[PDB]
RNA sequence: CCCGCAGAAGAAGCACCGGCUAACUCCGUGCCAGCAGCCGCGGUAAUACGGAGGGUGCAAGCGUUAAUCGGAAUUACUGGGCGUAAAGCGCACGCAGGCGGUUUGUUAAGUCAGAUGUGAAAUCCCCGGGCUCAACCUGGGAACUGCAUCUGAUACUGGCAA
RNA sequence: UAGCUAGUAGGUGGGGUAACGGCUCACCUAGGCGACGAUCCCUAGCUGGUCUGAGAGGAUGACCAGCCACACUGGAACUGA
């Protein structure tokens, strides 16, 4: 049922007396389209040992999001070093109108109608963490509520 | 009910004749903040009462000269 | 020179919340009380009250659920170098309803709901979520 | 002086009039006082074809405007068909 | 103004029956649907997200027989009313003539329906319609005129309709060869295999 | 950044400067080739570029790059020119337009056609 | 606009295919010829040059150039920064200017609420109608975020008094 | 571009205009504008609107409509509502 998407695969390198060893690193994302998401990244000499770790990694550690009907609750904003991004929910039929990361990680984790911005650096890692993060530091009515000491019409 | 500006006599020293500054208090047009802006009026003072630094009510009249347009109603704090 | 009492009131709420004081205390003022109560009633600080003749001091007993703070942000919005009015059809939501802002109405200080229902504007001291 | 005409608006060879009373002096589709009805020649049945506000028309006329030959034959044949 | 090239070929590329042929025979049995067409076709080609956009709004557009600029005005309108934006552009080009006359059978294809109607074979609410992406609305009655009743494409078309599922946002009498548009249909009427949102993006980005 | 600030003195737009200037904002210039000759690329590339020293007809002079392989460009002929840089071309802003004034089209070409002014072969 | 005759008969091109960017092979050339928006390509296996086949995108158009906005949060009001990346005056005093602890009263200037007048028509938007459809034309509405006047509220800011 | 202005700012009287007025003349007073940008230089017809933009904004003022100015260059009056 977990969805996957790998963002991005790059090629980094160390310098050694006998030369330069290069190695391929892999960005994924996981999720089960109702809520659960989670990130991974993952180290290797090759690529699909890379996307095989990265993979495995991210199916642990996930974190729960609370959708409201395949949008989000409110507007939300996340930072992680230089990436700013702002996500907004939006009326049915939509569709997901983001970038790259944030397209990948809210597909997988099962927003269907947002709208997104990132500003700042738009390097992948930084914005999939940002988006993570802020989609993480979302509050819906029924914890608001129950937060504030009222009832959810009390809040409306 | 006669259409009528308040403001403060800043010179007297024409015969007939003083400068009266309108402060208005006017939101600007990009930035919001609240700006102090001034507009300097001639106003026509028969008996050239008005002294520097009074409050002074004035009604928009025919012209009375190159410049004059408004003519003295009242004296409000008349004390400078 | 301390040229915004409120700011300094929130400013003093958000680090007690950071800091996970029980209670913050605070020069007393009436607009300060008002908003208090505003909070008090929006379930945002868990008590107040004033001690003090001649220079009251106002405590705010601060409120957490699950060990978090309760209020998450709350940022002064009109400030002495840029008043804010808003006309009742342009007051703001602050986390699509699930926050308040605190507006400073013709009939005294109240949340953006009350006064959208009341069908009044007026000045927007603060958003809190 | 002031009149009341016919303004020749849509488009080619679709000829749509708005009845509107204005200086004579001013173009045919210029500057105009008032609005007071339209008249399409090309309509068809279950059109109004032609409208015209009787009261303003008559208030002008009654300030002096004129009325053309042909915003006449209209507000003849509006009074004659109801 | 319209595609007169191979239809199998569109078929193949875009890896689906797009319902460009008749149906007497099976698609496989007319081509090698499975592979690409074109010398370097086995190759699997690892689409990216812009290539599965693109294709789906070229599999729509191919299954329509709709040029990319009319398909664009379609979208602004579709975006333009109220509702699903998806929605409203499968039902608007669901409520294209074309569309609609094959649906109730008269013509093999959309190109054969498409032929009819600009050759004055069809009348909607009793007045010969040559344009093909003439809109019908709710209860209006599409007819065939008499003098192409009496052409056989259209009975045969007919039976091959009766073979296909039939929509349930149409009525149609075969033999007095007139239909009722009774209601604009829906997602649950429309084929579940198209992915509408993918257009909307690729139109939004 | 403070709004009195900015109220005092407003933000000041960087006031774009165009690549082309010589074209004084038209598509298109007429000019006389004033000499037609070969140049040298800068590194990492090496090649014998074609290029024509051009007085326009609102009198600047400039370098314009002869694209295409063969040109009958002589001096005084008269020729029009477009924007286009050749990145590897110092000095050298604009591009002839092949099958325009007296730019004939390069002979034996099959691609591209329409960019280098080659009609349609029978 | 309608009817009749004849006969598929009179009617498909342009750009691109290294990445960004949808779409790849062969041959010719060999740091030359040349390509090029950027990164970049070409020194004898070139998917980047030229031709061919195949394919992709638009289509009576298709490309190139010029120009504006966008992307550019890259003049940042909404919406930015200033230890080391560009960026705190050597340091202080201070006029104009910007801001103002706390309570009560009064005013009603800012602020808010309502009403009237005006904000030309066309244009944009919504619901309809007419040209076979559309473009187009057109009825009604909404809007024109504004301005001025009158009547109220006084919390906050301002004025005045203590 | 930091100072500009002698009919220049105001006043009494006469004349002038369809009309108020330094509009003009005589006399008197010594003012008036300006750092909330006067004066000077460069560019420019203004608007409803058009394009772009999520919006705020940015660019723009072809066609249609309202207003202004000009009629080879400079000046002036006559006729006339
Ligand atoms: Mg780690
Ligand atoms: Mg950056
Ligand atoms: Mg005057
Ligand atoms: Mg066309
Ligand atoms: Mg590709
Ligand atoms: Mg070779
Ligand atoms: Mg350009
Ligand atoms: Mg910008
Ligand atoms: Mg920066
Ligand atoms: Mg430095
Ligand atoms: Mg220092
Ligand atoms: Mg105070
Ligand atoms: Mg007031
Ligand atoms: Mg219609
Ligand atoms: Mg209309
Ligand atoms: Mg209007
Ligand atoms: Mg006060
Ligand atoms: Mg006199
Ligand atoms: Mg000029
Ligand atoms: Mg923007
Ligand atoms: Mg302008
Ligand atoms: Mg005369």
């Amino acid at each position: 049922e977990l969805q996957e998407k790998l963002i991005a695969v790059n090629r980094v390198s160390k310098t050694v007396k006998g030369g330069r060893i290069f190695s391929f690193t892999a960005l994924t994302v996981v999720g089960d389209g109702n809520g659960r998401v989670g990130f991974g990244y993952g180290k290797a000499r090759e690529v699909p040992a890379a996307i095989q770790k990265a993979m495995e990694k991210a199916r642990r550690n996930m974190i729960n999001v609370a959708l409201n009907n395949g949008t989000l609750q409110h507007p939300v904003k996340g930072v992680h070093t230089g990436s700013r991004v702002f996500m907004q929910p939006a009326s049915e039929g939509t569709g997901i109108i983001a970038g790259g990361a944030m397209r990948a990680v809210l597909e997988v984790a099962g927003v269907h109608n947002v709208l997104a911005k990132a500003y700042g650096s738009t390097n992948p890692i930084n914005v999939v963490r940002a988006t993570i993060d802020g989609l993480e530091n979302m509050n819906s009515p029924e914890m608001v509520a129950a937060k504030r000491g009222k009832s959810v019409e009390e809040i409306l | 009910k006669i259409r009528t500006l308040q403001g403060r006599v800043v010179s007297d020293k024409m015969e007939k004749s003083i400068v009266v500054a309108i402060e208005r208090f006017v939101k600007h047009p990009i930035y919001g903040k609240f700006i102090k802006r001034t507009t300097k009026l001639h106003v026509h003072d028969e008996n050239n009462e008005c002294g520097i630094g009074d409050v002074v009510e004035i009604r928009e009249c025919r012209p009375l000269s190159k410049t004059k347009s408004w003519t003295l109603v009242r004296v409000v704090e008349k004390a400078v | 020179s301390m040229q915004d009492p409120i700011a300094d009131m929130l400013t003093r709420i958000r680090n007690g919340q950071a800091a996970n004081k029980a209670a913050v205390t605070m020069p007393s003022s009436k607009l300060k009380v008002a908003i208090a109560n505003v909070l008090k009633e929006e379930g945002f600080i868990e008590d107040f009250k004033v001690e003090g003749d001649t220079k009251p001091e106002l405590e705010l007993t601060l409120k957490y659920f699950q060990g978090k703070a309760v209020v998450e942000s709350i940022q002064r919005v009109s400030r002495p170098g840029l008043r804010i009015y808003k006309r009742k059809d342009e007051l703001p939501k602050v986390m699509a309803g699930l926050g308040i802002a605190v507006v400073s109405t013709s009939k005294g200080v109240m949340t953006d709901r009350a006064a959208r229902q009341a069908g009044l504007g007026g000045e927007i001291i603060c958003y809190v979520a | 002086m002031v009149t009341i005409r016919l303004a020749r608006h849509g488009a080619k060879k679709r000829p749509f009039y708005q009845v509107v009373v204005a200086d004579s002096r001013n173009a045919r589709n210029g500057r105009f006082i008032e609005r007071v009805g339209f008249f399409n020649p090309i309509a068809s049945e279950k059109e109004e074809g032609t409208r015209l506000d009787l009261d303003r028309i008559a208030h002008w006329v009654g300030q002096g405007a004129t009325i053309s030959d042909r915003v006449a034959a209209l507000i003849k044949e509006v009074n004659k068909a109801a | 103004a319209r595609y007169l090239g191979p239809k199998l070929k569109l078929s193949r590329r875009e890896g689906t029956d797009l319902f460009l042929k008749s149906g007497v025979r099976a698609i496989d049995t007319k081509c090698k649907i499975e592979q690409a067409p074109g010398q370097h076709g086995a190759r699997k080609p690892r689409l990216s997200d812009y290539g599965v956009q693109l294709r789906e709004k070229q599999k729509v557009r191919r299954i329509y027989g709709v040029l990319e600029r009319q398909f664009r005005n379609y979208y602004k309108e579709a975006a333009r009313l109220k509702g699903n934006t998806g929605e409203n552009l499968l039902a608007l080009l669901e409520g294209r003539l074309d569309n609609v006359v094959y649906r109730m059978g008269f013509g093999a294809t959309r190109a054969e329906a498409r032929q009819l109607v600009s050759h004055k074979a069809i009348m909607v609410n009793g007045r010969v319609v040559n344009i093909a992406s003439y809109q019908v609305s709710p209860n209006d009655v599409v007819s065939i005129r008499e003098k192409a009743k009496k052409q056989s494409r259209v009975k045969a078309a007919l039976e091959l309709a009766e073979q296909r599922e039939k929509p349930t946002w149409l009525e149609v009498d075969a033999g007095k060869m007139e239909g009722t548009f009774k209601r604009k249909p829906e997602r649950s009427d429309l084929s579940a295999d198209i992915n509408e949102h993918l257009i909307v993006e690729l139109y939004s980005k | 950044a403070t709004v009195n600030q900015l109220v005092r003195k407003p933000r000041a737009r960087k006031v774009a400067k165009s690549n082309v200037p010589a074209l004084e904002a038209c598509p298109q210039k007429r000019g006389v080739c004033t000499r037609v000759y070969t140049t040298t690329p800068k590194k990492p590339n090496s090649a014998l570029r074609k290029v024509c020293r051009v007085r326009l007809t609102n009198g600047f002079e400039v370098t314009s790059y002869i694209g295409g392989e063969g040109h009958n460009l002589q001096e005084h002929s008269v020729i029009l020119i477009r924007g286009g840089r050749v990145k590897d071309l110092p000095g050298v802003r604009y591009h002839t337009v092949r099958g325009a004034l007296d730019c004939s089209g390069v002979k034996d070409r099959k691609q591209a056609r329409s960019k280098y002014g080659v009609k349609r072969p029978k």
